[PDB]
């Protein structure tokens, strides 16, 4: 969903790497494969570094970085990882500039 | 020397988004600590980074009065930290 400000559609760890370089705690952006089209990560900076999430798709469909938070959109699991890191090694705040 | 202006930016029911204004000078780092008023229960510990003046804190209780304390540590070669700023918040 390119329509959010955090959703920068086909870019790679390491454009994603560039993206965030002077970013801060909780800077972050949600991509695709460049290649394939439909793995998604999550990359997250935090104190210098950042890591890179793959975006995992369950049996019924859900979205998930963690096994017992599974949610049916994108948005929503962006939107609880705001507000409790739950896996990630923080919480989501700030996009990467586009 | 002290940080200032601690307050709760917003809250859902089980966490809370914080922020204060940071010293002037260099801040090492600071310890933020969090439990139930007057609570004879452990007070949870975390630290932020010297350049952050925003955490969140998650997993709290429903209805439940949380004394939020914060420390900024202004020093490497000793580490006592700066006079509590502390503010109480009810979920």
């Amino acid at each position: 969903l390119e329509k959010h400000s955090w959703y920068h559609g086909p870019v790679s760890r390491n454009a994603a790497e560039y993206l965030l370089s002077s970013g801060i705690n909780g800077s972050f952006l949600v991509r695709e494969s460049e290649s394939s089209p439909g793995q998604r990560s999550i990359s997250l900076r935090y104190e210098g570094r950042v890591y890179h999430y793959r975006i995992n798709t369950a049996s019924d469909g859900k979205l998930y970085v963690s096994s017992e938070s599974r949610f049916n959109t994108l948005a929503e699991l962006v939107h609880h990882h705001s507000t409790v890191a739950d896996g990630l090694i923080t919480t989501l705040h700030y996009p990467a500039p586009k | 020397d002290v940080p200032t202006k601690l307050e709760v930016v917003a809250a859902t029911p089980t966490s809370l988004l914080i922020s204060w204004d940071a010293p002037a000078v260099t801040v090492v780092h600071y310890v933020i600590t969090y439990g139930e008023t007057g609570g004879n229960s452990p007070v949870q510990e975390f630290t932020v980074p010297g350049s952050k003046s925003t955490a969140t804190i998650s997993g709290l209780s429903p209805g439940v009065d949380y004394t939020i304390t914060v420390y900024a540590l202004l020093s490497s070669s000793h580490w006592v930290y700066e006079s509590p700023i502390s503010i109480n918040y009810r979920t």
